[PDB]
């Protein structure tokens, strides 16, 4: 028959879950985000749509830390996405509190994880609204991830989701491709701005405002910092050089 | 009376909807699986399929290091995949700490077999869309395979396969075990059994790998480990010089 | 502690009960009815910790009154007494047990016989043809042992309860002003209002 | 489609909504409106209050939370009674434990957290009632439009409720006039009143009509109704 | 939610009746036969048991008649699964009246906690009715004799003579036809065996589909007794009343 | 099914809705505030003349500054001023002096939207909104003399005057025209009076009409039958002079 | 666990549970009762779809709160006990904390709230019962009579009746009752009980139950013989004619 | 999160049908067939193993499982159901009977103990019944031997010979002209291979059938020796040597 | 074993005339036979022209004032802005004190 789609936890006869699906459509209609990994960090940066000149520009912001070496970004339902971030920062304080070193970034990807998969067990609770992409520097190395509503992630060297996924995983692709040896943090940052300015063709019809945030062992000491001043500028100018 | 197949309730005809697409949530992935016992060792074998360029390869993964000694391959959806190996874990540390030994394959197959049970009667939890194939080389029964599904049933395997073509590799397996009249793999070392694992998944199959397309598990004697993908690329190696 | 008396005679128990009400240094009351009437054939009196001991009385009253409208029955004496040493048996081993010992005294309508029962807060149960809690017993149960015989009368038994008190009067220290004395036989309960000088 | 995913906010649409909340956002549309902007030195809450009858009384859009916080309502009064009692103990909080006075920014955080959990659990139902939070903290002043939906934004200037478009764009407009009304707090407020004005159409902002709330630089939170607003009239 | 799959048990319909106990009473009235009638000097419960096959080991059977009390017997029509989980705690209740009182407790007070558990059943909790239909069969020293009926509605009524589960109507048409106040439980034992062999849905009425129990106080004690009939002792008697 | 606290597509809570249109069957209820005094009056509609018409108690006190009339559903008023006078006289317990009746009010209607099956806020354990409508009225010593609409709504209007139950729309466009910012005490009782009578469906007397008032002087008291009738009396006179 | 909200608001503005409670109330065997000058009676149908009862021991009609104060129903008897049982509790409790038993109007206030309470909360069903409760204030002698139905809606009748054809005896008693003069007298006060019955039970010498409740704990209940007497002269009067 | 359920699964239809215990059942009769046979000294309940797979280890599954050291179980219907309430049934003798009175279960009660468990999943909130129905024999002091069916809905009876499953109505009525209150435990277990082949399509030996039986107490099968009164476990299963032996005198 | 109370010693004074009021104290704060500050405030303006002052054990001293510092501030929310007048003040005062009775604030407190 039908009506597999109008609770949660139901397995339709293809072996899907609906609802779960519907969740993506409302990540896929938001705003476009993406995460860089580079030889000693990763680079997140989000597109900011500019609703009416009343917004107060460098204020709203998008981008989420954990802890203080985790940076998060998502797209989809913001109020969803706060809620995973809250999580997250429960889940990091507990590690810390118990193991004394602050959460590994595959660590804290599965804790984010289970917790999102979580919500697709039950017909009492609604799937997450959102594609979140974090990461950070530990231990050993820097790490990237994108976590979908389903509950599935992966480990990436560069991720993009919402409005202008395909044109910014068109552009990550190329710097795969040109970059076998490794993009450095102050390449990333600049190449970032890059990729959402492009990407924001999908949406070109509002003004919108960049906003860059980078975790980088060298640069930032291994600690999740905002990118702000000069080198948001020089990032912004790099962006708007190459757009024409 | 049309919710008989929302919920894991019975159908005029004894059935579980659910849990039957349960089952088809399984192959979802598209990848095949197989298991097969060596002398004093088990191997498992899975196909690696990595589509997007931008994926860190090292990340993608759908076997498992349940403890020490046990081995965990996934057939189905990732989150749910991981939902599975975390449980395992935690069983398999509790029981060690309870009982003063090691848990058996056997008996964390069962465990959670019995876990997917409960699924299958309680209304407000949903089947996990996945199977499980457990490897170990117990210290009691040796070399093990045991595999549960979302019905909650399990039972031990001389050999066994999980995926959309699955029917062609158990077919395949159970010519060479007519043939060879015995339950296993004749061989001293693991290195071996992973080549023959490895020879039968291309010949019913019908199709080569490379380093990058396959994923083994190995079990011995107190360790279960992964190969690296030049540890693979050497078993690729060994098998071309044969052929 | 407070006297209390009781007396089961041929058809008849008779329950007497001190009437002061002492607090540190001084006497509060003089005319204090400690007793309860459970059922119109069965009376408790009762003694002990200051609350716990009208509490106690009042609630196990309240119970069988419960019951008598539910059932439009009254309860043999036998299963009242039951009924509230289970009470004070659970009592016992709570976190603030009653501090209450009791005797009750019922006619039997069913088996045409008086019935008296001693129950102490620990909830020991026991059917005697007469009984006594506290330092009264000390003096009353040789007398009784001596004067008291099955097939006395009402008339008798009051007799006897004089001599007890007289004895109770003389040798204890404590001035309990004097009792108040409760016939309890087929006809209901009644109360001797004329025991100051009898 | 709609009335089968409707039922409840546990529920996604095959589009991607959550027509819930979006039921929600139209009791806002439905209610009175009320304006808020700032310059540097001060924010101004500019609301219009509603009455039943011409007996009935005007109910209230201003509550304030703390002496350095306030907010304006449009949509279901109870739900905003709520919300705003749960932010004045947040401020309450924040001084008793850190004898500190609550972020505005920080405020709008903890309103979006709780509206969201009324969206993604079953039995419940999302808030149905908009907040302009107007406040003066360590950061200078501030204005928040809060959302069911669980959106907060920080804006120069807004407007919420019925027929709120035209305000909206009056202070899209005089945007660059307002934003320098420093250390004039009668500027602020008769530019609130002229962009409250531009939603008008029924009647025109009498004395037992008119409502408006201050906060700023040496300005408490301070209400003021009636008499106390004629000379903006 | 979960409330799409609520069948609301405990509602009423247009009519003012309750769906499920109606429905439950449906589901009894398939359920073998069972017949109580009081007597002078006792009672008789008889009961026909539904279904039997060769290889049906009816020595250690039972199905219909069960011991509460050393007083009171029950006649069950239905489910026998849901029957002993109310006659266990039945059988609870009557120990816990005799700890309390240290007397027998009134078979009155026993039925009626029974039927108040059906009746819980009825308004709340949202779990369906026990599909159980009881015929009490007991003795105290206020009442003597006495006959009671309880039903899933938790309603009970007290009688000379009542059949509960199948062909109820025909069946009390003929009790009401050869019923007399001055009864002997031998008579008693007879119409009951009559009854039954005039509303047996079978072909011949045998011993070995049925279960027989009396209460009586065997004069030469003083004491009442109870007695369920072993299997020759209801072939005998099958014999004696004249059906062989 | 569908939750007992879903909002329509219009921005409104169905329940909510529903419990309105309960009250619009329920008896008509008056209310006039003056700066004499706040007069309640209510319709006591018997359902049969074998009904003892004075024991219909539509009109209670909650404390003696304080007194509310019912509309609709009166058995759901029983909690509510129960509530109503408990917080009364805690608040007095708590701060030796009288609650405010806008703070009384306001803690009435806290009570109304806390219904649900499990609404995430905190513990609203109550199946559905109640079926009444209360005109609470009194005075206190910072706002005098005060009447308001509570509904199950969680919203509370205060009026110069209000009309509640079958006869509403009609009574209210009444009390629009009728009152004014200088009324007595005396001329808002014959105006509740009149009004009753305009929308009762049976001819008002002493006995399927009750009268009520509050004033700083002696509180909250309920007018008897013979005290009402000499009113009636007065107001068909006064109707009859033109 | 269970908290369905089973009795909600309709379109309409109408609780049908509560309204379909009534429905059952409808099909129990019709109760009535009237106050005299100095007694209140109360009087029971009884049913004949069955006939083969033990009359000693099946569960009356008209059941004892307290010794001074009556109950009798119409509708779900499994129901009625719980409402009964917890009147009968309620009673006990108010002699223990006020010393005094309970007012006929306060004990129906109780029943009622009970009733009320079941209207909305979740996961329970309303009583499909409505009640008549009679008796005697404490060291009064001034008759009460009260009547309770599923909305937990209470009041206080000089004459009333519940159940099936209800709706024939209260017209009756509308029209045979004078509040003027009150049966002064309990044989008077039985005698309009049973007329008003007997225009629905239809020739029920043992289809009518009567219950005479006087001041101070007066309670007491007619024996068939009693009823049929009545009955009897009753018939004549119509046949005088 | 947290089980909403808490509303009953089964219920009552008009017609007066319990639904999913009728459901239940019809899965049982999908079911492999099992029979039990209640001799003078002994009972033998036996079943299929219908292996899934020739992979697939066979002994590795239990069809016929010990629940106490004097009671045996075997089922007819979903394999998963019937684990777990092994496991169920196991404990249950322990916490109900042999933790208070220092002995096992007697026959009967256990069956009482594993039926009230199946009840309870046909009127509790938010579950379905078990898919199974029991064949349970054992043997206590008082009782001697016995043989009890559980159905789905709770219900159990007694057997001399019984069969449930697929092909139970032919079973049934061979057992019916087989059966007499004279076999011998040998003679048992002799009917049960032949009412068995009829149920068989393919192979037909020790290691496609599971068979055990409640006989005499088996003192080498203890594990200790000293204590004069404990003598040995009553129910044992029969090895796939043991079985093949019987069948060549079939 | 730890002792949940101390004393800080202190001594204040309340004095009230006809149309205004005095609540003096030492701004003297001990701990046995040494001082802690000779400047540490214990006579507060709580608002609606009321003060207060919680002298003994210092740590229940201040808890208190800020309880009810705090009540007052409550008192404004949920009564329209209404002053708590000092007859009220003193009633609230009771119950935020015997809230504690089996726990008492070790303070001897005057408004």
């Amino acid at each position: 028959g039908t009506g597999y789609d109008l609770s949660n936890s139901v397995f339709s006869p293809d072996g899907r879950n609906f609802q779960v699906e519907y969740a993506v459509k409302a990540v896929e209609n938001g705003t476009t985000s993406i995460g860089i990994k580079c030889n000693d960090g990763v680079v997140f940066a989000v597109e900011k749509l500019i609703t009416s000149k009343l917004l107060v520009p460098q204020k709203n912001v998008k981008i989420q830390v954990v802890d203080r070496h985790i940076g998060c970004v998502y797209s989809g339902l913001i109020p969803d996405g706060r809620h995973l971030v809250n999580r997250g920062r429960e889940e990091a304080a507990s590690f810390k509190k118990l193991y004394k070193t602050p959460i590994p970034i595959p660590a804290f990807a599965d804790r984010l994880g289970q917790y999102v998969q979580a919500h697709t067990l039950y017909n009492s609770v609604r799937p997450f609204g959102v594609s979140t992409i974090f990461g950070g520097v530990d231990k050993n190395g820097a790490h990237l991830y994108m976590l979908e509503p389903s509950g599935s992630y992966w480990g990436y060297k560069g991720a993009a989701t919402g409005k202008g996924r395909q044109s910014a995983k068109a552009e990550l692709e190329k710097l795969v491709d040109h970059h076998p040896e490794g993009l450095s943090a102050r390449e990333a940052v600049k190449q970032a701005a890059k990729i959402i300015y492009l990407a924001h063709e999908d949406n070109k019809e509002k003004d919108f405002e960049l906003e860059i945030s980078w975790c980088s062992l060298s640069e930032t000491n291994g600690l999740h910092k905002f990118v702000k001043g000069d080198l948001l500028q020089e990032a912004i100018d790099f962006a708007q050089k190459e757009i024409n | 009376a049309g919710y008989d197949r929302h919920i894991t309730i019975f159908s005029p005809e004894g059935r579980l909807y659910q849990v039957e697409y349960a089952f088809k949530a399984t192959n979802q992935t598209n990848i095949n699986s197989l298991a097969v016992r060596g002398k004093d060792c088990t191997v498992v074998i899975s196909q690696k399929k990595v589509p997007d360029k931008l994926l860190d390869p090292t990340t993608v993964s759908y076997i498992f290091c349940i403890s020490r000694t046990i081995g965990m391959v996934v057939n189905g959806p990732i989150p749910d995949a991981r939902n599975a190996a975390l449980r395992a874990k935690a069983e398999a540390a509790e029981f060690r700490y309870k009982y003063g030994y090691d848990m058996p394959c056997d008996v964390l197959a069962k465990r959670m077999a019995n876990l997917s049970q409960i699924y299958t009667q309680r209304a407000y939890m949903r089947p996990l869309g996945v199977i499980l194939t457990f490897v170990s080389v117990d210290e009691e029964l040796g070399p093990s395979i045991y595999k549960t599904d979302p019905a909650g049933y399990y039972v031990g395997y001389k050999a066994t396969a999980t995926g959309p073509k699955q029917q062609e590799i158990t077919t395949n397996l159970e010519n060479h075990f007519k043939k060879s009249k015995i339950d296993h793999i004749n061989e001293e070392s693991w290195e071996k059994v992973v080549e023959f694992a490895i020879t039968h998944m291309i010949d019913a199959l019908g199709t080569e790998f490379s380093k990058n397309d396959l994923e083994v598990g190995v079990a011995t004697k107190d360790k279960f480990f992964t190969l690296s993908a030049e540890n693979i690329e050497e078993r690729l190696v060994a098998i071309a010089e044969q052929d | 502690m407070d006297i209390i008396l009781g007396i089961r005679v041929q058809d008849s128990v008779i329950l007497a009960s001190s009437k002061a009400v002492t607090r540190g240094i001084s006497v509060l009351k003089d005319s204090d009815d400690k007793t309860r009437q459970l059922s119109p054939h069965t009376l408790m009196s009762f003694a002990g910790e200051a609350g716990d001991t009208v509490q106690f009385a009042e609630y196990i009253q309240a119970n069988i009154q419960l019951y008598s409208i539910r059932e439009d029955y009254e309860l043999s004496p036998q299963a009242v007494s039951s009924f509230v040493r289970q009470e004070l048996a659970k009592s016992i081993r709570s976190r603030r047990p009653y501090q209450v010992n009791v005797l009750i005294g019922g006619y039997d309508k069913k088996k045409n016989k008086p019935e008296l029962y001693q129950i102490d807060y620990l909830g020991t149960k026991v059917e005697l043809p007469y009984g006594a809690h506290g330092y009264s017993g000390f003096y009353t149960f040789s007398l009784l042992d001596h004067h008291y015989r099955p097939d006395m009368t009402t008339e008798e038994g009051l007799d006897l309860l004089k001599l007890c008190v007289q004895e109770l009067e003389k040798r204890m220290p404590m001035d309990f002003k004097g009792v108040i004395v409760k016939i309890v036989d087929k006809d209901g309960i009644r109360q001797v209002d004329d025991f100051q000088a009898q | 489609f709609r009335n089968n995913y409707d039922g409840d906010t546990v529920t996604f649409s095959p589009t991607g909504r959550l027509f819930q909340v979006e039921y929600a956002l139209e009791a806002i549309k439905q209610g009175s409106v009320t304006v808020g902007l700032r310059s540097n030195t001060h924010a101004v809450l500019v609301a219009l209050k509603r009455n039943a009858d011409e007996l009935s009384s005007y109910q209230k859009k201003i509550i304030k939370c703390d002496e350095h916080m306030g907010l304006s309502l449009a949509g279901l009064a109870p739900d905003a009674r709520v919300l705003s009692n749960y932010l004045r103990q947040q401020c309450n909080y924040s001084s008793l434990v850190f004898n500190r006075k609550l972020a505005v920014e920080r405020a709008g955080h903890l309103l979006c957290d709780k509206a969201q959990k009324n969206t993604q659990s079953y039995g419940g139902r999302p808030y149905g009632v908009g907040l302009l939070i107007i406040g003066y903290d360590k950061s200078g002043a501030h204005l928040l439009e809060f959302q069911p939906s669980g959106n907060v934004t920080e804006l120069y200037g807004t407007a919420i409720g019925a027929r709120s478009q035209g305000a909206k764009t009056y202070l899209e407009r005089t945007l660059d006039t307002f934003i320098k009304i420093d250390g004039n707090p009668d500027e602020l407020i008769k530019a609130g009143v002229e962009a409250i004005s531009q939603s008008l159409r029924d009647e025109s902002l009498t004395v037992d009509n008119l409502s408006i709330a201050i906060v700023g630089k040496d300005t408490p939170f301070t209400i003021y109704d009636g008499e106390a607003v004629a000379k903006y009239i | 939610g979960s409330r799409r799959y609520d069948s609301r048990t405990t509602i009423f319909s247009p009519e003012g009746r309750l769906y499920q106990v109606e429905y439950a009473l449906e589901s009894i009235s398939h359920a073998g036969t069972a017949i109580g009638i009081m007597a002078s000097d006792g009672i008789v419960l008889a009961a026909e048991r539904k279904v039997t096959s060769t290889l049906l080991e009816q020595d250690t059977s039972t199905e219909k008649l069960y011991k509460l009390n050393d007083k009171i017997a029950v006649a069950v029509a239905g489910l026998t699964a849901d029957a002993e989980i109310l006659i266990n705690t039945a059988r609870i209740h009557a120990q816990n009246y005799l700890k309390t009182y240290n007397e027998d407790i009134p078979v009155e007070i026993l039925v009626r906690r029974l039927s108040d558990i059906k009746q819980g059943y009825t308004q709340h909790g949202g779990l369906r009715p026990f599909g159980v239909s009881f015929i009490y069969a007991g003795y105290d020293d206020r009442y003597g004799y006495q006959l009671y009926t309880s039903n899933p509605s938790g309603n009970y009524t007290g009688w000379k003579a009542i059949s509960v589960g199948a062909n109820t109507s025909a069946a009390q048409t003929l009790l009401q036809m050869d019923y007399k106040d001055d009864m002997k439980v031998d008579d008693a034992i007879e119409l009951a065996l009559k009854t039954l062999s005039k509303t047996t849905d079978s072909s011949a009425l045998t011993y070995d589909r049925l279960e027989f129990a009396t209460i009586r106080k065997g004069a030469n004690d003083g004491e009442v007794y109870q007695k369920i009939f072993k299997p020759q002792e209801i072939k005998d008697i099958l014999v004696k009343t004249g059906i062989t | 099914d569908r939750g007992v606290s879903t909002f329509s597509p219009e921005g409104r809570l169905f329940q909510v809705e529903y419990s309105l249109e309960a009250i619009k069957l329920g008896s008509t209820a008056i209310g006039i505030a003056t700066k004499e005094g706040v007069v309640l009056g209510v319709e006591k509609r018997a359902t049969s003349p074998l009904l003892e018409s004075d024991s219909i108690e539509k009109i209670v006190e909650i404390d003696r500054h304080i007194g509310c009339a019912m509309s609709g559903l009166t058995a759901d008023a029983r909690s509510m001023i129960e509530h109503a006078r408990t917080a009364a006289v805690t608040h007095n317990l708590y701060y030796d002096e009288d609650i405010n009746v806008e703070s009384l009010t306001q803690s009435v209607c806290d009570l109304a939207l806390r219904f649900g099956e499990g609404a995430s806020g905190e513990e609203r354990l109550m199946s559905r909104p109640f079926g009444v409508a209360l005109l609470i009225a009194g005075h206190d010593a910072d706002d005098g003399y005060q009447l308001f609409h509570a509904e199950p709504s969680g919203t509370f209007y205060r009026y110069n005057a209000k009309a509640i139950g079958s006869g509403s729309e009609g009574a209210q466009a009444e009390l629009l025209n009728e009152w004014h910012s200088s009324l007595t005490l005396k001329e808002a009782e014959l105006l509740v009076l009149k009004i009753l009578k305009q929308v009762m469906e049976e001819k008002l007397d002493e006995n399927n009409a009750q009268l009520s008032c509050i004033t700083k002087q002696d509180g909250f008291k309920i007018y008897d039958n013979e005290k009402t009738a000499e009113l009636i009396k007065e107001l068909k006179e006064k109707e009859a002079a033109e | 666990g269970y908290d369905r909200a089973l009795s909600i608001f309709s379109p309409d503005g109408h609780i049908f549970q509560v309204e379909y409670a009534l429905e059952a109330v409808k099909r129990g065997t019709c109760a009535v009762g009237v106050k005299g000058k100095n007694c209140v009676v109360l009087g029971c149908e009884r049913r004949s779809t069955l006939k083969l009862q033990d009359t000693r021991i099946t569960p009356s009609k008209v059941s004892k709160i307290d010794s001074h104060v009556v109950l009798s129903f119409s509708g779900l008897n499994a129901d009625s006990r719980i409402l009964i049982e917890k009147a009968r509790v309620e009673a006990q409790s108010h002699r223990l904390t006020l010393e005094d038993p309970v007012t006929v109007e306060y004990l129906t206030r109780y029943v009622a709230g009970v009733q009320q309470r079941y209207t909305q909360s979740g996961g329970v069903r309303p009583f499909g019962v409505s009640t008549l409760i009679a008796g005697f204030d404490p060291r009064d002698d001034e008759p009460k009579l009260y009547q309770t139905e599923p909305s937990g809606i209470y009041s206080s009748w000089s004459a009333q009746t519940i159940g099936r054809n209800s709706k024939t005896v209260r017209e009756f008693l509308e029209k045979n009752y004078d509040r003027k003069e009150p049966p002064a007298t309990v044989e008077e006060c039985v005698k309009l009980t049973v007329r008003s019955l007997l225009e629905v039970v239809q020739t029920g010498a043992k289809n009518i139950e009567i219950t005479v409740v006087k001041p101070d704990s007066d309670i007491v209940a007619l024996s068939s013989e009693e009823i049929n007497q009545y009955v009897t002269q009753i018939e004549q009067e119509k046949q005088e004619q | 999160m947290t089980d909403r359920y808490s509303f009953s699964l089964t219920t009552f239809s008009p017609s007066g049908k319990l639904g999913q215990i009728d459901y239940a059942l019809t899965a049982v009769k999908q079911g492999v067939t099992s029979l039990g046979i209640k001799a003078t000294n002994g009972v033998v309940i036996a079943t299929e193993k219908k292996s899934s797979s020739p992979l697939a280890m066979s002994e590795t599954l239990s069809k016929v499982s010990l629940l106490t050291p004097d009671i045996g179980a075997v089922y007819s219907g979903m394999g998963p159901d019937y684990r777990v309430l092994v496991d169920k049934s196991r404990k249950v003798a322990h916490t109900s009977y042999k933790r208070i009175y220092g002995e096992y279960p007697p026959t009967k009660l256990l069956v009482s103990e594993v039926a009230k468990i199946m009840q309870e999943a046909t009127q509790s909130g938010g579950v379905r019944p078990f898919g199974v129905s029991l064949l349970i024999a054992g043997h206590d002091e008082f009782n001697g031997f016995s043989l009890y069916q559980v159905d789905p809905s709770g219900s159990y009876f007694p057997w001399k010979a019984t069969a449930i499953g697929k092909g139970s109505v032919a079973a049934k009525t061979f057992l019916e002209k087989r059966w007499n209150d004279e076999l011998e435990l040998e003679d048992a277990i002799h009917i049960a291979l032949l009412t068995l082949k009829e149920s068989v399509e393919g192979e037909f030996n020790g290691d496609t059938i599971e068979l055990a039986i409640i006989g005499d107490e088996n003192p080498d099968l203890l594990g200790y020796t000293g204590i004069p009164t404990d003598k040995g476990p009553r129910f044992r299963k029969l090895t796939s040597q043991e079985i093949n032996d019987r069948l060549e005198a079939l | 074993q730890f002792n949940p109370y101390g004393d800080n010693g202190g001594t204040i004074l309340g004095i009230a005339g006809e149309d205004f009021a005095v609540l003096a104290g030492d701004t003297r704060n001990i701990t046995d036979y040494s001082i802690n500050s000779r400047y540490e405030p214990k006579v507060f303006d709580c608002g609606d022209n009321i003060v207060m002052s919680a002298n003994g054990f210092a740590a229940d001293g201040d808890a208190l004032v800020k309880r009810f510092k705090n009540s007052v501030k409550w008192y404004h929310f949920d009564h329209n802005d209404k002053k708590l007048s000092i007859n009220s003040a003193a009633r609230n005062i009771q119950h935020l004190l015997y809230g504690k009775r089996f726990f008492p604030y070790y303070v001897h407190t005057i408004i």
